[PDB]
């Protein structure tokens, strides 16, 4: 949900 | 045993792949800039007012297309670039073995609190005495039209040049600084983790590798490896004082928001 963990799925 | 050191051999030399993969930058791309042999077109000079508007029209058109205080134009651009880093630094994470095992959680701890320390280490590469590459090695911005800026905003970038100063000294290459970042990443004790245990064995594992990799590569400096702990520290304490500088400007700078991602690091860091 949050942007950092966004990031970090991202790829 | 040899399986051993082949490990930590081949360990240190796919963490500097990942390296050199991940960031725009790096100390060998900086100095043929800065050398500055051989590129065709030398960085613009940013010393003053007229050279930096001269710079903003050619180098990021947008900002200046509208207009906002030039420090305030300046401190954007600083977040744009820290964003931009965030995400390479993501990244080469993601490739240092056992990181993208943990616990979504723990990865964004370890994130969150190696970002802005792992920035100012490799920000050193770009930077020497007179001043700093920017613009993705477009323009070199000097370090006395930093300090001229008014406050608060002359008072971020000179302890960052101070640190860059004496970690150059060091004459550490590409090799070793990809080490020292992922060292960095891969920290037991950052505040808040839930697997402790696992991630200082990942931690000690990295300094490992770090240790063996200084002692073959800088043979002539014995203590480089306690050098770079103390650096460590050094960037710990450099990063909460950025932090609270980050948090006045944001409280009395009218004009100056936080991007997003960057409000959400800073978050209940320090
Ligand atoms: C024109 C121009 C210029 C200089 C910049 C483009 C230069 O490229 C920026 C380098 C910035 C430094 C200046 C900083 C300001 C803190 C605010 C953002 C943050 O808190 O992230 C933090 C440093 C990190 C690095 O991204």
């Amino acid at each position: 949900l949050s942007l950092l963990q966004k990031l970090l799925l991202a790829t | 045993e040899d399986s051993e050191t082949a490990d930590l051999k081949s360990l240190a030399k796919r963490i500097y792949e990942a390296y050199l993969k991940n960031f725009n930058m790096n100390k060998v791309k900086a100095r043929v800039i800065l050398s500055g042999k051989a590129s065709n077109n030398p960085p613009f000079v940013i010393h003053d007012m007229e050279t930096l508007c001269m710079a903003e029209k050619t180098l990021v058109a947008k900002l200046v297309a509208n207009n906002k205080e030039a420090e305030v134009r300046i401190f954007h651009c600083c977040q744009c670039t820290s964003v931009e880093t965030v995400t390479e630094l993501t990244e080469f994470a993601k490739a240092i073995p056992g990181f993208a095992n943990l616990d979504l959680n723990d990865q964004v701890t370890l994130l969150k609190y190696g970002v802005y320390e792992a920035i100012f280490a490799m920000l050193s590469s770009v930077m020497n005495k007179d001043g700093m590459l920017v613009a993705y090695g477009n323009g070199f911005i000097t370090r006395e039209f930093l300090k001229s800026l008014r406050k608060p905003f002359c008072d971020i970038m000179e302890p960052k040049f101070d640190f860059a100063m004496k970690f150059n000294a060091l004459e550490l290459d590409d090799s070793d600084i990809s080490l020292f970042v992922a060292a960095i990443i891969c920290c037991g004790d950052r505040p808040g983790l839930l697997n402790v245990g696992h991630i200082e064995k990942m931690q000690e594992g990295i300094v490992h590798v770090l240790r063996l990799h200084l002692q073959s590569n800088h043979p002539d400096d014995i203590f480089l490896f306690p050098k770079l702990l103390q650096k460590m520290a050094d960037l710990r304490q450099l990063v909460t004082e950025h932090a609270q500088l980050v948090q006045i400007i944001k409280k009395t700078e009218s004009d100056a928001a936080l991007h997003p991602l960057l409000q959400e690091i800073y978050r209940d860091m320090y």
